RNA sequence: GCCAACGACCAUACCACGCUGAAUACAUCGGUUCUCGUCCGAUCACCGAAAUUAAGCAGCGUCGCGGGCGGUUAGUACUUAGAUGGGGGACCGCUUGGGAACACCGCGUGUUGUUGGCCU
RNA sequence: GAUUAGAGGCCUUAGGGUCGAAACGAUCUUAACCUAUUCUCAAACUUUAAAUGGGUAAGAACCUUAACUUUCUUGAUAUGAAGAUCAAGGUUAUGAUAUAAAUGUCCCAGUGGGCCACUUUUGGUAAGCAGAACUGGCGCUGUGGGAUGAACCAAACGUAAUGUUACGUGCCCAAAUUAACAACUCAUGCAGAUACCAUGAAAGGCGUUGGUUGCUUAAAACAGCAGGACGGUGAUCAUGGAAGUCGAAAUCCGCUAAGGAGUGUGUAACAACUCACCUGCCGAAGCAACUAGCCCUUAAAAUGGAUGGCGCUUAAGUUGUAU
RNA sequence: AUCUCUCAAAUAAUAACGGAGGUGUCCCAAGGCCAGCUCAGUGCGGACAGAAACCACACAUAGAGCAAAAGGGCAAAUGCUG
RNA sequence: GAGGUGUCAGAAAAGUUACCAUAGGGAUAACUGGCUUGUGGCGGCCAAGCGUUCAUAGCGACGUCGCUUUUUGAUCCUUCG
């Protein structure tokens, strides 16, 4: 009859996933995060003396607060419907980064360069993204080993 | 207590535990879950038979004692009494869920209407799988006639519609019967009692020069 | 396995290293009662080694010998270089150091147990009391201190790890005692 | 895909198409065709496009105006297709109506339109 | 009285009936809550910024001054 | 047993297996507070051999850490002391070695001139005004124990007299009587000097001629006697006031692919037919007694 | 090719066993006057080297364990979506698209930072 | 955790012993134990691990660059961090849209008891019961369709004419008893008939109709009618008989195309005696279990009446389907 | 009112008089923090020496301890000792 | 800050009326119907055996799976003007 409160169901998620007990490691001591470097907030269990309640873990955010060994956030969490800001803080272990920035950093300094080459012939820019479309029409010589190459079932009876 | 045999025909209940923590629960009754030579070697017994069933089908705790008595006696009225291995491949973990109704005699009178319902144990039953392997008889190749007419009866035991495996394995055995022959020639396939060993070549050296030792002295 | 020797020679794997050093001397007083028992066993040890005596605050309450936690039920000591070898041989003559064959751990190390501790050239002084007493010496080899330095602590492997052999050669070959094997 | 049925025209759906039952929306109305000038004069500058021919080029053959090019179009009132429809019931490929049918949407159009 | 009660029914639809909303959007967000001074030490800075013309260019030349900073590449 | 034993199994890093780190000590001791963002933290290193004692100068970063500054015994040489590598006499001219040779990297050789004439002098350097703010130093004690007498806290004893920049107490010196200081500040000056080791050699000097083929050997084979030792520290400590040579070398190179030398490893073909060697003796041994 | 110090990623780096290790060294080893802890100068501590390459450590070997990683298992198992699809229900067959794993086979057995120094 | 089977063992935990006064010599066995396995399992066990759904991001509120700013705890570039201000800058950076987007009051009238189906699912044996998460709908909603029925499936309702479709055509019923058939199925007291839905199970069928796998036949098989069928040996097991025969340890053969210590009517002896078998006879298919469409048994209600009625039967029927 | 493990369909949230329980205390050390030093067991041991004490030596991935229920973390610690 | 509100956002609080008088309720029973059937009447199946012999004349254990609504509870769907 009860979550309600402060660190129920955290069978799976709030421990150390196998093979990772023990001592920390010291590179997560060591990183540095400004004001717009975009964070991930997600669990550990190394450090106890902070954690984001049973709700936030697996959820990502900004950064304005820059403190002594701590991290205060905006994140977006669903009320029924008021989807408000949250500010968080938590010790430094508990948090990964995005590297959903990170692919989109080296989408920049392309695109300041691929423009760059662009500034000898003019066209054409072609810098936008765009998935994989309808290819082409082929001709396909076998070439290679002609038909049939008949594979057709009978597997059942065993 | 001992409610009529129509009420556990699906699986639809929790998969139930046994604790260590809930004291109370009362005896299954089958400590015996294969019959027939079991001191035989693999040499002994190379035919190999099962019976199976085709449902998700919740199957009682009682025919397969049933399952062990009714073949017993055809079997050792028809082939000798060793010639064969029964295996009940089957353990009745799961749990069925009661509320016993001794609520006579007046000096009581309370319980429940329908508060509240906990449970209590008074039996056991079996989940199955589609083509779960159940009831299972290793013997010689002379008494397939032997075991599947006395598997009729085993059969109708066991509910609904079954159907009826004739192996092509070697026994109990994990090894079909024309791959038994080749690797077992040299050193590859050491005998043991129900079983095999399978490759002796990791390792590194020595059980395979000790395996090498003895075949060729 | 599948290691090539060929002994270069720098070794004929003989004795500079391998020289079995005594590491120490376990001394006890297993007294099974505390009070007068333990202060009479007390000033003993004061002059068999002229060391403090290090006692011990017992496990639990077995209840089957009325002893309980904490109790100071016994007496120890250690004592390791320069006092060892002498303290021995005052015991190998009550020991007739001819001994026997276990007696013995594979560690390399063994002990054993005396009655009459005033045989080894003491007074016996009437108001002190007779005790019997049980003895634990400790060979080695020197490197031993690697599983216990505080610093680039390791272990040892098969050698310069001892077997019961060694202290048996080493019991056998000075001291003179014969294993009797009975 | 359960509740749409989409192919892939030939030449004389699409000419017919934006002919016959094609309407079009300049100032966020519907007021069909009439004429030519229902594309020119709401087409002509920043976008290259001034006869209905031509808005079949960047749609038939597909174009980088083409994204313009039919949010340009209300959508159609296609009419109800006589002899039926087949069953209405599955996917095209058990039973037969909606999904990716993709080649036989053509003898549809010339009913349906 | 046990009739049905406790239950999140029909509620989901009736929130994504008006558009589920991130807060507003905004650009210089409020500033509260954190370090409350490092915030008034950009205050000191923020009235610090007064040259965009006159001592801009005034300091380059007291940078040459000390001929350079090649000694303190590191620290 | 423990077969299955190693499969849940795992290990405490790589250098607590070597006994090289603690991790409870450096984490807390590199713990940068994270409002200053990658400003260093920069410790000094300590460490010692039986041998040979050593100082190094590091700070960490992301990848790693960089050291900046080193030092060992081995330099002491080039400043008149052959032995006795392992003195806190010879504790104190090696922190005095990076003292200044920071100086030199920064341009600091002028100011911070330090602790000069050392008698055993409680001296932390006061922060300059109106100018270059001064270089701070943090102290590890590696593994070792810091009990009052340790010969790490002599490493920095030079270092502290040189000039360097360390939130510094006095409790933890030896010499300093734990009941109860009474802060004998000549002491030092006994260690610094060497006469705590000096004595030893005169205390010695008419008792045993074996002591000095025992422990403060070496010395008779090249005159040392245990009267001059403390000006061989006196003219090093202005040598070395004067430059540290900032370990120049240029060998350049006996070093590549000498001789191979330590066995390449035996690929694919050569480990089955080794095993093939060694599968056809073994039928070839029951071939024998057929 | 190494060695040290500091590490970093923290098993391809581990463990069992066997073998080697030039130099630099690391160590081992030795003493107890002072610092100094000690029941115990063994662990700690101060002094420094006679002896040592045995161990440790490094390097390597083992159809070694272990672990890394590939290939198959296998489009199988489960599965979001759909139906005037059957069956007595149980449960399964299709349309729609994501799509596994242990086992089973093979390959691999530390990579590296800066700081020095060594030179087989 | 719980858990089934034996095996492999120097074992010395060793329980019974054993050859031995015991054995300490020796020898099995049985309990332990380890080693390799093996049958199964888990709502409160996890070494990996999905689809569905969570989260941020997909630039001009940028992106690089200068030196300025800092009354600072940090840091000597009096770095770094953030700030203001110049320098360079493509076409703004995923798709598809916007029936328009954007907000402050009245806290604005109501309403704070609900119901259901599919999956997912507890409580209970369970129910048109309760108890829920994620949707759709019912209340608010008519409607065309299963006669009927708030939810089923088509579609969500300004007034009108025409044309055309998601269920179904013998007829009441508007439309075929189709210039569309292939087979299907015989029902003796409800044969069956359009999902929910208002039913039917465990087990058979020389009922039929399709099959898979086994055999065997033309050196003529089956069915069908001809000849023989015991002795060596009452050697023998069995005497309530064994002599061929309730039951047989055994055990061959002789005889011969074919006759076996024998097939025989709850034959107690000999016997009588026909089988098996071979050949005559006839000469193209036969036979064993196996699997699974419908009918078929199953299967019993009280007012007399239900595929919805009339009814149908190389269908108006259960199935795949043409137009 | 209030706490955990599930019940819960891998974000969170959540049901019934569903299941297993817990709490109205306790601690100047069971707190604060530096220092040393590693337990569960199990092997071979050793007068009196078994289930008996105590010392020694190896294997000791935590099979312990951490006031209390149950989870979680925990190995020169968040435990033992000082 | 504490003395205090454990029915935990906080009234100070014992009984029963077969003499009981009222607003009402099917949001809530006893009775009548209704789906369900642990209960019980009710058959099937395979045969372990019994039946002198003989499993199946009649029987049918151990277990296997099925209908009715007479009761027996279940549930609260309708009638409390």
């Amino acid at each position: 009859t009860n979550s309600k409160g402060y660190r129920r169901g955290t069978r799976d998620m709030f421990s150390r996933p196998f093979r990772k007990h023990g001592v920390i490691p010291l590179s997560t001591y060591m990183r540095v995060f400004k004001i717009g470097d975009i964070v991930d907030i997600k669990g550990h269990g190394a450090v106890q003396k902070g954690l984001p309640y049973k709700a936030y873990h697996g959820k990502t955010g900004r950064i304005f607060n820059v403190t002594q060994h701590a991290v205060g956030v905006i994140v977006n969490k669903r009320v029924r419907g008021k989807i408000l800001a949250k500010r968080v803080n938590v010790r430094i272990e508990h948090i990964h980064h995005s590297k959903c920035r990170e692919d989109f950093l080296r989408r920049v300094k392309e695109n300041e360069r691929l423009l760059k080459e662009a500034k000898e012939k003019g066209q054409w820019v072609s810098l936008k993204r765009q998935p994989e479309q309808p290819k082409k029409a082929h001709f396909v010589k076998k070439l290679e080993e002609p038909i049939a190459l008949a594979p057709i079932p009978y597997e059942f009876i065993a | 207590g001992r409610r009529p045999a129509r009420c556990y025909r699906y699986c639809k209940n929790k998969p139930y535990p046994k604790s260590r923590f809930c004291r109370g629960v009362p005896d299954p009754k089958i400590r015996i879950f294969d019959l027939g030579r079991k001191k035989a070697t693999v040499e002994d017994f190379p035919l190999c038979v099962h019976l199976v069933s085709d449902e998700y089908e919740q199957l009682s705790s009682e025919a397969l004692e049933a399952g062990r008595i009714c073949c017993n006696k055809y079997l050792v009225k028809y082939c000798g009494k060793d010639q064969f291995h029964i295996r009940m491949r089957l353990h009745p973990f799961h749990v069925i869920r009661i509320n016993k109704m001794l609520s006579c005699a007046g000096a009581d009178r309370l319980q429940t209407g329908m508060r509240g319902a906990f449970g209590k144990p008074q039996g056991t039953v079996a989940r199955v799988r589609i083509g779960q392997p159940i009831m299972s008889v290793r013997s010689s190749d002379r008494y397939k006639a032997q075991v599947i007419e006395a598997l009729r009866r085993a059969k109708f035991k066991f509910p609904g519609r079954q159907k009826i495996y004739v192996s092509k394995k070697w026994g109990f055995t994990k090894y079909e019967r024309e791959r038994y022959e080749e690797l077992r020639d040299d050193n590859r396939l050491e005998p043991d009692g129900c079983n095999v060993k399978y490759r002796p070549e990791h390792g590194p050296i020595a059980a395979w020069e000790k395996a090498q030792r003895d075949v060729y002295a | 396995m599948a290691a090539v020797t060929k002994k270069i020679k720098r070794d004929p794997a003989k004795n500079p290293m391998r020289d079995l050093h005594i590491r120490k001397l376990c001394l006890n007083i297993c007294v099974g009662e505390s009070g007068d028992r333990l202060t009479r066993a007390a000033k003993v040890l004061e002059q068999l080694t002229g060391q403090q005596p290090v006692f011990s605050k017992a496990r639990y309450t077995v209840r089957s010998f009325g002893i309980r936690r904490n109790e100071k039920i016994a007496v120890h000591c250690t004592v390791r270089g320069a006092k060892a070898e002498e303290i021995l041989e005052r015991g190998l003559k009550v020991r007739e150091y001819e001994l026997r064959r276990e007696n013995f751990s594979s560690t390399g190390n063994f002990g054993f147990g005396i009655q009459e501790h005033i045989d080894l050239g003491i007074k016996y002084d009437p108001s002190i009391g007779i005790y019997g007493l049980d003895f634990y010496v400790v060979l080695g080899r020197p490197g031993y201190n690697v599983n216990h330095r505080k610093r680039k602590s390791g272990t040892v492997g098969f050698q310069h790890r001892l077997t019961k052999e060694d202290a048996m050669k080493w019991f056998q070959q000075k001291y003179d005692g014969i294993i009797l094997n009975t | 895909e359960p509740y749409i049925t989409w192919g892939y025209p030939n030449l004389k759906s699409v000419r017919e198409l934006i002919y016959k039952r094609g309407f079009v929306k300049h100032n966020r109305q519907r007021v069909p065709i009439t004429d030519n000038f229902v594309i020119e004069r709401k087409l002509r500058q920043a976008h290259q496009i001034q006869c209905v021919e031509d808005l079949v080029h960047e749609i038939f053959t597909v174009g980088p105006n083409f994204k313009y090019a039919s949010n340009f179009l209300w959508p159609f009132k296609l009419n109800t297709p006589t002899g039926g429809w087949r069953k209405k019931a599955n996917h095209y490929v058990n039973g037969g109506d909606f999904g990716n049918r993709e080649d036989q949407i053509n003898r549809l159009l010339r009913k349906m339109v | 009285a046990k009739s049905k009660n406790h239950t999140n029914h029909n509620q989901n639809k009736k929130a994504h009936r008006n558009g589920i909303k991130r807060p507003l959007r905004k650009r210089h967000e409020s500033t509260l809550g954190m370090d409350v001074k490092f915030l008034i030490n950009q205050r000191y800075a923020r009235k610090g910024n007064l040259s965009r013309e006159e001592s801009v260019k005034r300091y380059n030349e007291r940078i040459a001054s000390q001929k350079g900073k090649p000694k303190p590449v590191t620290l | 047993k423990n077969k299955q034993y190693f499969k849940r199994y795992q290990v405490k890093f790589r250098r607590r297996r070597e006994g090289k780190t603690d991790y409870y000590a450096r984490k807390r001791l590199t713990f940068q507070d994270k409002n200053k963002y990658n400003t260093p933290k920069y410790r000094l290193i300590v460490r010692l051999s039986n041998k040979d004692i050593t100082v190094q100068i590091a700070y960490a970063r992301i990848e790693g850490d960089r050291v900046v500054c080193a030092a060992y015994s081995h330099e002491l040489p080039k400043y008149g002391i052959q032995v006795g590598l392992t003195n806190y006499a010879a504790a104190y001219c090696t922190g005095l070695l990076v003292a200044r040779r920071v100086l030199n990297k920064l341009g600091l050789d002028s100011l911070y001139a330090g602790c000069t004439e050392v008698t055993g002098e409680e001296f932390n350097v006061e922060p300059v005004d109106d100018g270059p703010g001064a270089f701070r130093c943090f102290l590890d004690v590696g593994l070792a124990r810091t009990t009052t007498g340790a010969r790490v806290f002599g490493a920095m004893k030079g270092a502290v007299d040189g000039g360097l920049n360390i939130p510094h107490s006095v409790k933890r010196f030896p010499g300093y009587s734990a009941e109860t200081k009474s802060f004998n500040a000549d002491v030092h000056r006994a260690h610094i000097f060497g006469q705590h080791v000096a004595d030893y050699m005169r205390s010695l000097e008419e008792e045993d001629e074996e002591s000095f083929k025992r422990q403060f050997s070496r010395y008779i084979k090249l005159g040392i006697r245990a009267d001059d030792l403390e000006d061989i520290y006196k003219k090093a400590h202005q040598a070395i006031r004067n430059d540290p040579t900032h370990k120049v070398t240029a060998k350049k190179s006996s070093a590549v692919t000498k001789k191979r030398w330590n066995a390449k490893k035996l690929t694919n073909e050569q480990r089955k037919t080794k095993i093939a060697a060694h599968k056809a003796a073994y039928v070839a041994k029951l071939q024998s007694e057929t």
